[PDB]
RNA sequence: ACGACCGUAUAGUACGAGAGGAACUACGGUUGGUGGCCACUGGUGUACCGGUUGUUCGAGAGAGCACGUGCCGGGUAGCCA
RNA sequence: CGAGUGGCUUGCUACCUCGAUGUCGGUUCCCUCCAUCCUGCCCGUGCAGAAGCGGGCAAGGGUGAGGUUGUUCGCCUAUUA
RNA sequence: GUCGGGUGAGAACCCCGACGGCCUAAUGGAUAAGGGUUCCUCAGCACUGCUGAUCAGCUGAGGGUUAGCCGGUCCUAAGUCUCACCGCAACUCGACUGAGACGAAAUGGGAAACAGGUUAAUAUUCCUGUGCCAUCAUGCAGUGAAAGUUGACGCCCUGGGGUCGAUCACGCCGGGCAUCGCCCGGUCGAACCGUCCAACUCCGUGGAAGCCGUAAUGGCAGGAAGCGGACGAACGGCGGCAUAGGGAAACGUGAUUCAACCUGGGGCCCAUGAAAAGACGAGCAUGAUGUCCGUACCGAGAACCGACACAGGUGUCCAUGGCGGCGAAAGCCAAGGCCUGUCGGGAGCAACCAACGUUAGGGAAUUCGGCAAGUUAGUCCCGUACCUUCGGAAGAAGGGAUGCCUGCUCCGGAACGGAGCAGGUCGCAGUGACUCGGAAGCUCGGACUGUCUAGUAACAACAUAGGUGACCGCAAAUCCGCAAGGACUCGUACGGUCACUGAAUCCUGCCCAGUGCAGGUAUCUGAACACCUCGUACAAGAGGACGAAGGACCUGUCAACGGCGGGGGUCUUAAGGUAGCGUAGUACCUUGCCGCAUCAGUAGCGGCUUGCAUGAAUGGAUUAACCAGAGCUUCACUGUCCCAACGUUGGGCCCGGUGAACUGUACAUUCCAGUGCGGAGUCUGGAGACACCCAGGGGGAAGCAAAGACCCUAUGGAGCUUUACUGCAGGCUGUCGCUGAGGACUCUCACUCCGGGAGGAGGACACCGAUAGCCGGGCA
RNA sequence: CGUGGAAGUCUGUUAGAGUUGGUGUCCUACAAUACCCUCUCGUGAUCUAUGUGUAGGGGUGAAAGGCCCAUCGAGUCCGGCA
């Protein structure tokens, strides 16, 4: 069994889904955590300072 | 007993479980009446048809030398 | 290089866990306030899966019902006494000092009111040797003698399900069913058998450890391997 | 687009003490190569005719399917060696 | 001992090629070379004959099948002009 | 697919009929995930669709999913999160312990619904008929109420009960066929309410000393059979339900084999096969309440994932439709579905290619190699070697039989079950297709089943049982974390950790010098603090005394790393290779020598063997069985070959339609020589050369595809190793703080551990913070 | 002699799992791992669905440097960064 396209036949696993907090398709409904804003894991917003280039 | 084996795994392997099983499957004096009707329920555990006596023993005999020895002293 | 499978195991993931989940009970003294009016009725013999041994259901005059470790002999029907004033007989509990020099016991605690830590598996047994008012003396099942509390409790008689160990795996499909009962990665690959990066004995062309196998006491985790500590090794000598 | 060989007559002759043993020339055939042809022999021939197994069309008759013929036997033309 | 020719072996060089020109042997198919193994025509002989042996002209045609080994090579077998 | 026809401006592919076909664990029916309107209707063809299109999963416009009793919702599983507590510089981080919640839609547990009718599209939801559950209210009864039972459970073999289906017998209703008289379909009817009860268990009676009983095990004076009785089953039987429903009609009755479902007996475990909510226990009438969420459709060779309407991938159930046969096998056929694994037309349809059929004589001569193909084949009877771990080898081998028809016999209750006999008779051929082993010997390897490089390696590699060594008494050994803490562990030496070898069998020699580990150690060496001397009004600093682990030194140890030679009739550096095996998967020389086998054998096997450079758990030897493992031989067989032929299907060629990509400095009709950075269509000299187009196999363009897959270079990178350099974790050891009272000691009061508690054990140690010395590829 | 029905037991395209050889077909593919025949396993160290856990010098690994979403002798994304 290729990695490929045979592996792809398999994926009908609901895990990313749409955010009650954001709005965004990344609450990760079996984690129960949001993977853009944090929703579930933190009370503040998910945001990084390497969202953007060093001096902007 | 050890024909369900077939070929494989040598005399020695197949000598012990048969002699060992020849031994487990024979007829065993019940501690409780004086019958030999007790049988093996599972690994250490003893039980008599006759009386229902059931009790534990070693793995595959239902008395151990050291068993034995515990009435002595 | 990456950790060794001895390392991983520390982290207790599933892989290296037990399957607590399906274990019966801990199988620990009862405790007696004093008196010795605890007694009870064996209501069943069962098969303990963390043991690979058999296990009795008590249930005593109180109105508790426990699982206990059971000595060879013990049977449905008969009655088990617990406590200083407790019959000697087979499958009873009391305290060391209760009980007469040179009679196999099972199940000694370390410290009394423990539950009991020594002999505990199929067939073993412990032997009571000396007495005293300060410390008694038992032998233990690896042939050291253990010096005890007096008031450390244990049960008369050898552990049942003696000879366990006599009788060959022959298969192992038979290891395997064993193993799934243990918290024990299985089956196991050779040292030797890896590559450089994943054991101190990987590499090299033909398989063979680079090196001695004695390792020191104070190497660590992750270099000690092979012979631990060895005060020797081989079978002359 | 023809190359080569074997055999017979020459001849048990010439030669040679003997043993052995030629040639010119005339013939017959083989082999390798070459071009073409199917009367003959052989192959094929899911044209065709026959036998026959399972199943379906109720039987019979006559058929389908079982791979480009279910399987087996024979085989015209044609193409072939 | 001396003088040469070839470019089939091996060595030497690093001139061409590393933003890549697919190694050996075999097979299949085509052309060629001559330093000729057979075949044609010759000369000598320590050429009676038969057969050898050595040499000359000559590249039209031929030079096959098998056993071990990947082998090229080579050893081996029976055929062969 | 074809012939007719329908609609339309237009029809090969949209629809009707006929004829011809395809799918049968699926190409049919119901669904989980996932998709999300793809579902139904009307109107369309610019877009999407491998051609066309009036069609559509496409475009436009509307419409469509109805529940007390089907899921959800409730319960708890592995496990997750939250809060508290604690750690952390800190947190959105981290372990424990408490509490709470979360965690199962086919497929875990679970109160209750069936039949029919209806729509373009829903349907146990709507409608009709009937039924049922829970809660609450009212009324009667009830004083019982919580013990117990249930929910609730593995694997293997098996009996009994029994429905559907299928089949047989006969009747009835309807159809088909038309030499016969046969062939097909139907013959119905639920939940629920009521009732019946086999098995198991128990009681009474009885009184077996050999009887009772089973498919089998088994049972009994501790009371067998027999007899009577209590408790007690089906999704089953029976009655109601039902002058309900359904059918054009009839509107059956018996039987066998019996999936579901019910209930028993036996066996296995170094393996022991959930939990919780709930339910029963615990009556009946009447009435009220039963909200919220899901509900269409696809579920795949076009609705999912794979960029696609992709030959891939993707869970469950329909596992009992007929013939066939051992069969959930093949093949053929129903019910049902389809002609969309969606471009067509034409040429006896050439070469060439893909898949195939058939080939005389020879029969492996082909090839590295029987690669490919083929041979054999089902079942019954006879018969079956070496070797063997006694299991096996074995379907060894080898030999014979096999259909149809007529009449029978035996086993069984019987089968539409099985085993045979006699007679008759057809073919080239009777397992007639289909299904369906070729066989034998020798050698190497690994014992065996098992594992593996998703995507060039299935093996001799990994694993394994078995053998062995090492560590540790549990406040342990081993391991994770910075810490709080944690895995092992509901574990305790018959344990579990760390390693090596690799079934059985016979065995496993010598070496402790080096290295490793461990123990010991008079003496030597060995840091810091404190102490002492000098120095400084102090301090830096110099020296001294004491000295832990460590080292020196001694000892133990090879199933510890490893070693087992050269020379001579010892030497390096400890020993100097024993049993066995041996030209080996190890032997360079080498195609070693002898032999076997062959016409001929660098192969293979046997023997020899001084072994370039075998050898004993770096395991040696040996080995029955096993193997898509390497090599060799034989029989059988055949187009592998001699040497090729003919044929079949799909392409290829021609026509309609649709319609890319690779590649492209330029020029370019080349050929032979030469020249040139020595491998030129393009330079030179000659030769040849009228243009364009079709088909072809691929000689050349050092053809196209990639800033090699070999080599070197760079004060390039990375992974890996170690007695490289330098450091970092970690372990050990001393010292200071925690830390108290009276080079050796006692105590208790901190602190630690056990204990439910009282209290016990230990104790100024240990833990922890700091520092010092040693070890330190575990890590950078 | 019968009964019994054991087995990491045998045959087997039952379901299901896998992949020895053809170095077949394909190789701007039906397909960025496909097709056909042959072949292996198929009561167990079996196969399989869903849920759940382990995370990057870390997992997981019957060990092949295998696997951790077409990439692994150290994933992916963005940032350091021109
Ligand atoms: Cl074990
Ligand atoms: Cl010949
Ligand atoms: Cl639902
Ligand atoms: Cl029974
Ligand atoms: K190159
Ligand atoms: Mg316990
Ligand atoms: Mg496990
Ligand atoms: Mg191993
Ligand atoms: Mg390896
Ligand atoms: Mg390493
Ligand atoms: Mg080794
Ligand atoms: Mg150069
Ligand atoms: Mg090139
Ligand atoms: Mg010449
Ligand atoms: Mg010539
Ligand atoms: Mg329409
Ligand atoms: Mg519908
Ligand atoms: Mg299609
Ligand atoms: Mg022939
Ligand atoms: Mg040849
Ligand atoms: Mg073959
Ligand atoms: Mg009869
Ligand atoms: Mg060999
Ligand atoms: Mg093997
Ligand atoms: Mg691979
Ligand atoms: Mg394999
Ligand atoms: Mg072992
Ligand atoms: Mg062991
Ligand atoms: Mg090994
Ligand atoms: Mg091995
Ligand atoms: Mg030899
Ligand atoms: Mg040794
Ligand atoms: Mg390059
Ligand atoms: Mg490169
Ligand atoms: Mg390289
Ligand atoms: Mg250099
Ligand atoms: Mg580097
Ligand atoms: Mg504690
Ligand atoms: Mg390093
Ligand atoms: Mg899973
Ligand atoms: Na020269
Ligand atoms: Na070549
Ligand atoms: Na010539
Ligand atoms: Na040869
Ligand atoms: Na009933
Ligand atoms: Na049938
Ligand atoms: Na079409
Ligand atoms: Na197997
Ligand atoms: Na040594
Ligand atoms: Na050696
Ligand atoms: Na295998
Ligand atoms: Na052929
Ligand atoms: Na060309
Ligand atoms: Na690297
Ligand atoms: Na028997
Ligand atoms: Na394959
Ligand atoms: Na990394
Ligand atoms: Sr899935
Ligand atoms: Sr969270
Ligand atoms: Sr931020
Ligand atoms: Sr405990
Ligand atoms: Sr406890
Ligand atoms: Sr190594
Ligand atoms: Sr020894
Ligand atoms: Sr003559
Ligand atoms: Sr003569
Ligand atoms: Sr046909
Ligand atoms: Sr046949
Ligand atoms: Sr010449
Ligand atoms: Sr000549
Ligand atoms: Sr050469
Ligand atoms: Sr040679
Ligand atoms: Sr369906
Ligand atoms: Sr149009
Ligand atoms: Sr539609
Ligand atoms: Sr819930
Ligand atoms: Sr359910
Ligand atoms: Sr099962
Ligand atoms: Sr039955
Ligand atoms: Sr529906
Ligand atoms: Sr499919
Ligand atoms: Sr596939
Ligand atoms: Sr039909
Ligand atoms: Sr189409
Ligand atoms: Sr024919
Ligand atoms: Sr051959
Ligand atoms: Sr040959
Ligand atoms: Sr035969
Ligand atoms: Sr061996
Ligand atoms: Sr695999
Ligand atoms: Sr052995
Ligand atoms: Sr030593
Ligand atoms: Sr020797
Ligand atoms: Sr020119
Ligand atoms: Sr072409
Ligand atoms: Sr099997
Ligand atoms: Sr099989
Ligand atoms: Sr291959
Ligand atoms: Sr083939
Ligand atoms: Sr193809
Ligand atoms: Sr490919
Ligand atoms: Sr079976
Ligand atoms: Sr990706
Ligand atoms: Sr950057």
């Amino acid at each position: 069994t290729g990695a490929g396209t045979p592996s792809q036949g398999k994926k009908n696993t609901t895990t990313h889904t749409k955010c009650r907090r954001c709005g965004e398709k990344s609450y990760h409904t079996k984690k129960k955590v949001c993977s853009s804003c944090g929703f579930g894991k933190s009370a503040k917003r998910r945001d990084y300072e390497w969202q953007s280039k060093a001096g902007e | 007993s050890s024909g369900r084996f077939g070929a494989r795994y040598g005399r020695v392997s197949r000598r012990r479980v048969a002699e060992i099983e020849s031994e487990m499957n024979e007829d065993h004096a019940c501690p409780n009446c004086g019958e030999d009707r007790v049988d093996r329920q599972g690994t250490g555990i003893w039980q008599c048809s006759y009386c229902d006596y059931k009790f534990t023993g070693g793995s595959y005999k239902p008395e151990t030398p050291g068993g034995k020895t515990v009435r002595r002293s | 290089g990456r950790r060794i499978q001895g390392q991983r195991r520390g982290r207790g993931t599933s892989t290296f866990r037990a399957p607590s989940h399906r274990y019966k009970a801990d199988l620990e003294h009862r405790k007696v306030e004093d008196g010795d009016v605890i007694a009870g009725t064996v209501v069943d013999i069962e098969h303990d899966p963390a043991r690979s041994a058999p296990v009795a259901a008590v249930e005593f005059e109180d109105g508790d019902r426990r699982l206990i470790l059971a000595p060879e002999g013990v049977g449905v029907g008969d009655e088990l006494q617990v406590g200083v004033s407790a019959e000697i007989a087979p499958g009873n509990t009391l305290p060391l000092a209760e009980i007469p020099e040179g009679v196999p016991v099972c199940n000694v605690e370390s410290s009394p009111g423990d539950g009991g830590k020594f002999a505990r598996a199929s067939g073993v047994n412990a032997q009571l040797l000396t007495h005293d008012r300060n410390v008694a003396v038992v032998k233990l099942p690896s042939g050291e003698m253990k010096r005890l509390d007096p008031q450390c409790r244990a049960t008369i008689g050898v552990v049942a399900g003696g000879g366990r160990t006599d009788k060959p795996f022959v298969k192992a499909g038979n290891k395997h069913h064993k193993m799934k009962a243990r918290g024990t990665k299985w089956p196991n690959v050779r040292g030797v058998a890896m590559n450089a990066v994943d054991h101190p004995f990987g590499g090299g062309g033909r398989q063979h450890p680079g090196k001695p196998k004695s390792i020191s006491r104070n190497a660590p985790p992750g270099r000690k391997v092979g012979d631990i500590a060895s005060k020797r090794t081989g079978r002359g000598g």
